[PDB]
């Protein structure tokens, strides 16, 4: 109907999250529903979760409708009036998107840290977080240099370097073939992810797991860089076990919590082993 | 009661761990009618030692359904409180079963519940309701720990199995035969693959119960694992206790398993439930083991028998461990009524709850 | 694990004196994260137990219940429905009629269109009529009559299950009549429960205020 016009038109901030943007535009028709029960809004805004995955087929959109389902259930297991209780979910999303707006900020100044002076960083594909941990730490008066793929599928890589270049940060492009070959001139690995499994892995760009296997056999450093509504309950056994609809030339794959050193979120510096206590806590 | 002393010459690196006799018993230094132990205690502990009575999940509700009738037939003396009385009564009860047989992680977890029970009840409270709440609280420990926590396994279970999977499990599990059936009953077509090791060869309780379901099964010996596994789809194996460092403590046959699965890139399957995590922890099969009965090692082959007289020689010792500790690396998820978890979320599970 | 959250439970409670008359459902105040599936229908909640649940749009609840599978929601009270809206024929009739009892069918004294009235149960009844009317609005406060209703007539402890074998029955009636498929979605069930039986009501009017709106119609 109209949600994918409002889903599709709050994303002209280049700067916004397909996930931010999907959350904002459940909160609009959460506040314009004209329901008088809490099962009906439920029923509509899953429909309506399912028609925005629908259309935009990354894990960060069904990580964002599964945390507003837990959320809306959250709010309504404390008040029970619908009212009050809309009250309640209107005032607590607001602030809940208020909050996670700026997570960005505080990743980046988190993650700054790990950056040494004259070190090596090597990225995959185009990504805002990494992008913003890169500006926070050249702004500390740092030097490095930066290496980035060029993610043949849609060349995201040469978006990246074209951005990092408005940075004066020495940026030099690379093969998705040529990964294995500067491994040994990097000295660590910076990545994002598009949503983190129960476990501690991630899913990312299809070439970011081989990436991470030639940094295990080098004992590259790797961190992965994502906010904290990209944790989805999900178990990939292996790289078949990742659903259809988010791969679809596979366009996302998996990677093994064991190749990952540490995780930046607004959460903070965390383990593998701590999305799966986030997880277990939140009930969802 | 006097001590059950060992049978047999034990292992230099095993030396801190009792080894007895399936022929030895300690009935024959006690009473026809029990008196320092209970009728249905004695019971259990020569059905223990006997081996009639052998699964996890078999030994604990043996072990609660005992408990059940002696707090049914206890009665509390005068100047006492049961609090106190009933917990102090039952801790040779608890020695005497575990000279017996050494408990399991469950049988510890359902003793440690039902102390904690005890001890809850209120002083001014009468005796005639107390041991009915105390029936009424193991019943629902039973009910919701074991039937319902099954239950819940099969159903996640059941979404991580598809047509034309090759599952592969080891030994007899109450939990993997319940899931395989019920995964067959909803609509699930595969094959099961048994493995069975000796001398216990229990895997063939599994193996018919298969077939009698109509799931098509292959039955092959340990050794010959590595042999079947590249046809091998996924690994499910069952879990005696999963301790605090992440380890899985399960049959002898787990561990090594689970590592021969590693190499040929098959993930592996743990399936247990959060009433058998343990807050300890261990790093080897060498600290805390079962030793069981030497005699079982000796096999029919051909004619005669090689260790019929292995107790001659001197420098010959048979070692029959029963349990074996997977590290951490080696298993990928875990199965429990709260869904599929890391192995590293045992700790989690156990400061939840 | 977050599509088994619930918020009422439907306390099925078949007591077997009649079937068709006194048996009842009422919802009780449990949420405690299901453990099977909910599928939401209109404000009400049945947990899928025997059956599963199903994603994407399609046209009638048949293309759900063929498989197997029920949609998570569907029916009037969603935006977003998972089958096709549509409308209906005799729904004017059938609120018209909301203003006699049943007693004012039997003190006429006629069979005939009493057996119209007993195509859902085979008793005699015509709370259809005050479901489907104009003030009956679908919200909370009538989720046990509902559930009742489709419960009296489902042959089943399974509510889903009831649902199913109500929608078969419905395209058994519709196919015995000569109508078609395709005017009878499982979009409201209710509605065309009500439609059937004042069209039967209708075709045995002949066989004869009750006369006039039953007659004003052809």
């Amino acid at each position: 109907e109209l949600i994918e016009y409002f889903k599709s038109q709050m994303k002209e901030d280049p700067d916004m999250a397909s996930a931010v943007a999907a959350i904002r535009t459940l909160l609009e028709f959460l506040k314009r529903d004209k329901g008088e029960t809490i099962q009906g809004l439920r029923a509509n805004l899953t429909s309506a979760i399912e028609t925005l995955c629908g259309v935009d087929s990354s894990v960060a959109v069904s990580s964002g409708g599964e945390l507003f389902l837990r959320f809306i259930s959250l709010a309504s297991l404390e008040y029970s009036d619908y009212s009050k209780c809309k009250k309640i979910m209107i005032e607590r999303g607001e602030l809940f998107l208020r909050r996670i707006s700026l997570s960005r900020n505080k990743i980046a100044d988190l993650c700054h840290t790990f950056i040494k002076d004259g070190a090596t960083i090597l990225t995959h594909a185009y990504s805002r977080v990494v992008l913003r941990v890169l500006e926070a730490a050249v702004a500390a008066k740092k030097r490095f240099s930066v290496y980035v793929t060029e993610s043949q599928p849609d060349l995201s890589g040469k978006k990246m370097a074209k951005a990092l270049c408005h940075l004066n940060v020495p940026v030099t492009v690379v093969l998705d073939a040529a990964v294995g070959y500067i491994m040994e001139k990097a000295d660590l690995v910076i990545v994002g992810a598009e949503g983190v499994v129960e476990n501690g892995g991630i899913i990312n760009k299809i070439g970011t797991n081989q990436m991470a296997v030639c940094a295990k056999a080098q004992n590259k450093p790797f961190y992965v860089v994502a906010e904290s509504f990209k944790f989805v309950r999900l178990f990939p056994l292996n790289q078949q076990d990742v659903p259809d609809k988010f791969k679809y030339h596979p366009w996302v794959d998996y990677t093994a919590p064991s190749l990952i050193t540490l995780l930046f979120t607004d959460l903070g510096v965390l383990t593998p082993s701590a999305v799966s206590d986030e997880l277990i806590k939140l009930y969802l | 009661v006097p001590t059950r002393k060992d049978y047999g010459s034990k292992v230099s690196l095993f030396s801190h761990l009792p080894q007895y006799s399936r022929q030895n018993s300690l009935t024959q230094f006690m009473s026809i009618p029990s008196s320092v132990i209970h009728p249905a205690m004695v019971r259990l502990g020569l059905q223990y030692s006997q081996g009639l009575v052998s699964g996890s999940n078999a030994r604990c509700i043996a072990l609660l359904r005992a408990l059940q009738q002696v707090i049914q037939d206890y009665t509390t003396p005068p100047n006492e409180e049961l609090s106190r009385d009933l917990v102090n009564k039952l801790k040779p009860y608890m020695s005497f079963l575990t000279q017996c047989r050494p408990l399991s992680a469950s049988m510890h977890n359902a003793i440690k519940f039902l102390n904690k029970e005890i001890t809850s009840v209120g002083s001014s409270k009468r005796e005639e309701e107390a041991k009915s709440e105390l029936r009424a609280a193991i019943d629902r420990y039973v009910q919701e720990k074991i039937v319902l926590a099954a239950q819940a396994i099969s159903r996640f279970a059941y979404q991580k199995i598809s047509n034309g999977d090759v599952i592969l499990v080891y030994g007899c599990s109450s939990l993997v035969s319940r899931i395989l059936q019920e995964a067959w009953t909803e609509g699930r077509r595969f094959r099961v693959v048994v493995v069975d090791s000796r001398p216990w060869l229990e895997g063939r309780h599994t193996l018919r119960s298969l077939v009698h379901a109509g799931v098509p099964a292959s039955y092959l010996l340990i050794p010959a694992a590595s042999y079947v596994l590249p046809e091998v789809s996924k690994v499910l194996l069952g879990a005696h206790a999963l301790l605090a460092n992440g380890s899985v403590m399960s049959r002898v046959g787990t561990a090594q398993l689970a590592l021969v699965a590693r190499a040929h890139n098959v993930p592996v399957l743990v399936c247990c439930e959060t009433y058998k995590f343990c807050e300890r922890v261990q790093t080897d099969a060498f600290v805390s083991n079962e030793l069981d009965d030497p005699d079982d090692l000796q096999c029919k082959r051909g004619e005669h028998v090689a260790l019929a007289n292995w107790q001659n020689h001197a420098s010959l010792r048979l070692l029959n461990l029963v349990y074996d500790v997977t590290p951490p690396e080696l298993v990928d998820l875990v199965i429990t009524e709260l869904g599929m978890i890391p192995c590293s979320s045992v700790p989690v599970v156990l400061r939840v709850k | 694990m977050n599509s088994q959250y619930m918020f009422d439970y439907p306390a099925i409670n078949i007591d077997v004196r009649c079937h068709r008359l006194l048996s009842s459902v009422s919802y009780v105040a449990y949420n405690k994260f299901h453990t099977h599936d909910v599928s939401t229908y209109e404000h009400c909640e049945i947990p899928l137990e025997k059956l599963r649940l199903g994603f994407g749009r399609r046209n009638s609840l048949a293309d759900f219940y063929s498989l197997g599978e029920l949609p998570a929601s569907w029916g009037p009270a969603c935006y977003f429905s998972s089958v096709k809206p549509m409308m209906y024929t005799f729904q004017g009739m059938a609120s018209d009629l909301s203003r006699f009892d049943l007693t004012s069918f039997s003190r006429k004294g006629l069979p005939n269109v009493l057996k119209a009235l007993s195509w859902p149960l085979g008793i005699p009844d015509c709370e259809i009529f005050s479901i489907c009317s104009d003030r009956f609005v679908r919200g909370l406060q009538t989720r046990d009559q509902l559930m009742s209703y489709i419960l009296r007539m489902g042959d089943s402890h399974s509510l889903d299950e009831c649902i199913v074998q109500a929608h078969k029955k419905i395209l058994q009636e519709a196919r015995r009549l000569g109508l078609s498929d395709e005017h009878y979605n499982g979009y409201d069930l209710f509605r065309e429960i009500g439609s059937l039986v004042c069209l039967r009501l209708i075709n045995a009017e002949p066989f004869d205020d009750v006369r006039t709106v039953i007659r004003s119609y052809r």
